[PDB]
Order: structure tokens, then sequence, then C-alpha cells
């Protein structure tokens, strides 16, 4: 069955390192 | 204890943060709204498949589905600020679809949903927080 746990923390780990680059200081 | 008022600070953001999303009339805490935001609104439109599927039914399903997807998004070990911002962006993305599909609607009892993001943030990534410049130094002066 579907497994929505995996599929919201992928997109969140993913755009969360983006972010985690975009920012700095 | 220092872990009650780190608790209490952190509790506050998520409760600022689901206050900001639905709309009910500090710096770091304003600051958190404006990227949480907009990382919740590209989160909402990548998953749009996923979410239309999912049932936030209670407070308890809710939380659930929180740790559940807390627990596979740190899994690989790394906490960043990045990936702290998204566990606000979640907690908004449940409390619109906790009281879209909430049969009788309970505002006060979200209090709860930001209560169990500020354990998990606290108890999971509290010593990283201190370790790493704290809300005050290292999340506002990253963000801001």
């Amino acid at each position: 069955d579907m497994r929505p746990e995996i599929w919201i923390a992928q997109e969140l780990r993913r755009i969360g390192d983006e972010f985690n680059a975009y920012y700095a200081r | 204890s220092m872990t009650d008022c780190e608790f209490g600070y952190i509790y506050r953001l998520a409760q600022d943060y689901l206050q900001c999303v639905l709309q009910i009339p500090s710096k770091t805490s304003r600051v958190l709204q404006n990227v949480a935001f907009s990382v919740q609104k590209e989160v909402e439109k990548n998953l749009k498949s996923c979410l239309d599927n999912v049932n936030v039914v209670s407070v308890d399903t809710a939380r659930t589905l929180f740790n559940q997807v807390m627990e596979k998004e740190f899994e690989d070990g790394i906490i960043n600020w990045g990936r702290i911002v998204t566990i606000f962006a979640f907690e908004g993305i449940l409390i619109k679809k906790l009281l879209r599909q909430q049969i009788a609607p309970d505002v006060d009892t979200y209090k709860e949903i930001s209560y169990f993001v500020a354990e998990f943030i606290m108890n999971n990534t509290g010593e990283w927080i201190r370790q790493n410049g704290g809300w005050e130094n290292g999340f506002v002066k990253k963000f801001e």
C-alpha cells in the first residue's frame, strides 16, 4: 500500500537540504 | 531546567507558526514564519498526489503520521537548520488537513499539534540546536 511517511519525508529532506544551501550566515 | 525553558521557546515558535498558517491574529518567529511558509507552499504542490490521499482525522492520527515522517526524514543522521524549517512546514500541512476534515471543529486542541512538534524538535534536535548557535544566533542570522 501507499507509504505516505516515505513520500513526505523524502520531499521534506530534499527541500530542507536545498534551503539549507540557499541561506547563509 | 534549561530544557524546560528551551521546550517553551520551541513550543511558542510552533504555536506561532500554526497561528500564522490559519491566520489567527518575535523576530525569530517572524523569520521562521516567512521561510517555513515558502517551504510549505513548495511541499504542498510537490506532494498533491500523496497528500490528497492522506486522511488526517484526529490529533492522534496527525501525531502518528508526524512521528513516522520525522523518523524517515532524519534517519540518515543529518540535522541542519533547513530540515528544522521543514518540521514547521509539515505541521502547517497537518493543521490544514486536520480542520479541513475534522467534523466537530476545535481550534484550541491545536495546542496539541504544536506540543508534539515541540517534543520532537526538543528531544531529537535540541542538542544539535545548542551546538549550532541556537535560534537567536544560528537560525536568525542564517534565514533573516
